[PDB]
């Protein structure tokens, strides 16, 4: 009785995260007033199994 | 079948003209093969503007 046996298994994983936050306050002596602010992220996720 | 010739182990009736040699021999092969592949994708994209 003979028996062989060949596994392989692979798993590749990629995940990839950006964040962005801009901010922008001017504040003046209680006449003019301006505060922006921008956020950005975005993650991606990437797996592949053999 | 005139002298009800039996094999040896007792299992079936030969006539007279004949004769069994028991060669019993057994081969079997059982051969599989798996494939699998597996691919999970995600992307999250957050936009904040305030």
């Amino acid at each position: 009785q003979e028996d062989h046996v060949r596994s392989s298994f692979l798993l590749d994983n990629q995940n990839s995260q950006n964040t962005v936050t801009a901010s922008a306050g001017i504040a003046f002596l209680n006449i003019v007033n301006f505060k922006v602010e921008t956020d950005y992220i975005s993650q991606t996720s990437l797996t592949k199994d053999y | 079948y005139t002298n009800c010739k039996t094999t040896e182990d007792g299992q079936y009736i030969i006539p007279d003209e004949v004769y069994t040699i028991p060669q019993k021999e057994s081969n079997l092969e059982m051969n599989s093969e798996v494939l699998e592949s597996w691919m999970n994708y995600q992307s999250t994209t957050s936009l904040s503007i305030n």
